[PDB]
RNA sequence: UAGCUAGUAGGUGGGGUAACGGCUCACCUAGGCGACGAUCCCUAGCUGGUCUGAGAGGAUGACCAGCCACACUGGAACUGAGACACGGUCCAGACUCCUACGGGAGGCAGCAGUGGGGAAUAUUGCACAAUGGGCGCAAGCCUGAUGCAGCCAUGCCGCGUG
RNA sequence: CCCGCAGAAGAAGCACCGGCUAACUCCGUGCCAGCAGCCGCGGUAAUACGGAGGGUGCAAGCGUUAAUCGGAAUUACUGGGC
């Protein structure tokens, strides 16, 4: 449930620190964003010499949610903080080089193979 | 972690384990002494001192500690002993 | 896009709009006059060369040279 | 004067500033020549000296003279700059080493050919 | 840049170092520094020297040698005669690359070299033949220290193009 | 390093030439193009520009631009002024 106006941490080293979800991509009047869901965000705060400056607008894929995905059996994984990985706005292609924090298996899709490799856990 | 001579990591950490054990032993005997000393009996004080003198002196001779450390320990501990009585 | 509402009647605002549009274009499309460069005047060049030559004369007779006297 | 006054507040050395700041103690600096045109000298010399406006590899955008008769310096030519005032155009405190870095030498300068960067007529 | 300082400045005691020492701790006192410039800010490795100069001085610290400091950044110890350690340990960190996805691994400010920077600077060389260096009783091995050559009119010096 | 080399034999450029600073003529250009360390040269005989000839000077180098000290007694203590 990463909807509009949701401030997100950055689970990689792109440069941002908090980014506001400004639109949930995919479908009309779609409200929320699970883990694998891509969102449109803007950088509400970036570190000084980051790869992206504050104010930019670009896509991002969620990787950690306070809500938590339910596994096929009924097991849930509720992180403590919503955080996403930045993506290029034309190619998916995450911007950052490293990736912090854990991730899940709902990320184990084609375009996010790079993310799931760089990611350390799950 | 480049050359051979990083056997030295083992050759040094094994020594550190043994050395820490020995230092803990030494200063536990010295703390026994100090406990006797603050307790209030030159009897127990000198008791611990006798049973600790070979310990500290041997650990000094073993190159673990330096002999001046045993010196200062024996000195001020004898001093505390005699001021208590 | 133009919003014309100052008058009290749509038949008046409907020409206020067209007036605003044509008056906009007539100056947003102007071809401002092109400023060609200007060259120093003949008399100014003559005064420059005059001063230059008088300075040349004084600076020439101001010096030291053994043309005549060996 | 007044050895006591000198003792209290001593005499000093006026640090003589450099008349080629963009060189900052470097013999030469390359530039991109963001402009290239002609400009008329000051009062007496009544001519059109060829000048350029360059952006060096040390951020110092400077106006630089263009030596010789004729050249092929353009908007994006990697050039090389030495010191030396023009004494004529107020503001030009530098030059260009002709005959290196895209700059051509004057046409077959027989004299001053080490300057103006022209190869020799092999004889 | 006119005030700064509170473990601060001392005292006593306890502790601690190889060693005295607020080194550290607990008390007692109000110290303690500061126009002879404290403090704060900018700059900088220091010296023998070097260049200039008549001399004082001015600029200065590339080579060689003496001393200090640092080892990707931050911190810490360990072992040790000696390190809080260039080619060791642990943690953290940014970066980068691997993977039997659990884990890792790395630190050219050594030589050579690459990319990059620049106006600008050289071989991914040879020998351990002397020298020194460590190891070893020693022979003998290791040594990109060195000794040599590679390259550049980069300086000084000498001879030729008659 | 040392003994034969049959043949000059494969081997001089660079700057300057108005004054400071030394070393001069012609040509072409004619405020143009250009030169310039400072003063400055250039409007038709230009010793200053470009070329040729010639001269001056250094030479396996020659100059240009850094950069420092000197001259600079222009931070003066030696060794200055009001
Ligand atoms: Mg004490
Ligand atoms: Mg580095
Ligand atoms: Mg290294
Ligand atoms: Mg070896
Ligand atoms: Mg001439
Ligand atoms: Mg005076």
């Amino acid at each position: 449930m990463i909807q509009e106006q949701t401030m997100l941490n950055v689970a990689d080293n792109s440069g941002a620190r908090r980014v506001m979800c400004i639109k949930v991509l995919g479908g009309s009047h779609r409200r929320y964003a699970g883990v694998g869901d891509i969102i449109k965000i803007t950088i509400k705060e970036a570190i000084p010499r980051g790869k992206v400056k504050k104010g930019d607008v670009l896509k991002a894929v969620v990787v950690r949610t306070k809500k938590g995905v339910r596994r096929p059996d009924g097991s849930v994984i509720r992180f403590d903080g919503n955080a996403c990985v930045l993506l290029n706005n034309n190619s998916e292609q995450p911007i950052g080089t490293r990736i912090f924090g854990p991730v899940t298996r709902e990320l184990r899709s084609e375009k996010f193979m790079k993310i799931i490799s760089l990611a350390p856990e799950v | 972690n480049i050359k051979s001579a990083k056997k030295r990591a083992i050759q040094s950490e094994k020594a550190r384990k043994h050395n820490a054990s020995r230092r803990s032993m030494m200063r536990t005997f010295i703390k026994k002494v100090y406990a006797a000393i603050e307790a209030g009996d030159k009897a127990a004080a000198q008791k611990a001192f006798n049973e600790m003198q070979p310990i500290v002196d041997r650990q000094a001779a073993k190159g673990l500690i330096h002999k001046n450390k045993a010196a200062r320990h024996k000195a001020n501990l004898t001093a505390q002993i005699n001021k208590l009585a | 896009v133009i919003k014309a509402q100052e008058y009290r009647s749509q038949e008046l605002n409907r020409e206020a709009a067209l007036a605003r549009l044509v008056a906009m274009i007539k100056e947003l499309t102007t071809e401002k006059k092109a400023r060609r460069p200007t060259r120093p005047t003949r008399a100014s060049k003559e005064r420059r060369l005059a001063s230059k030559a008088q300075k040349s004369s004084v600076k020439a007779m101001r010096g030291k040279v053994r043309s005549g006297r060996e | 004067a007044t050895v006591n006054q000198l003792v209290r507040k001593p005499r000093a050395r006026k640090v003589a500033k450099s008349n080629v700041p963009a060189l900052e103690a470097c013999p030469q600096k390359r530039g991109v020549c963001t402009r290239v045109y002609t400009t008329t000298p000051k009062k007496p010399n009544s001519a059109l000296r060829k000048v350029c406006r360059v952006r060096l590899t040390n951020g110092f955008e400077v106006t630089s003279y263009i030596g010789g008769e004729g050249h092929n310096l353009q908007e994006h030519s990697v050039i090389l700059i030495r010191g030396g005032r023009v004494k004529d155009l107020p503001g030009v405190r530098y030059h260009t080493v002709r005959g290196a870095l895209d700059c051509s030498g004057v046409k077959d300068r027989k004299q001053a050919r080490s300057k103006y960067g022209v190869k020799r007529p092999k004889a």
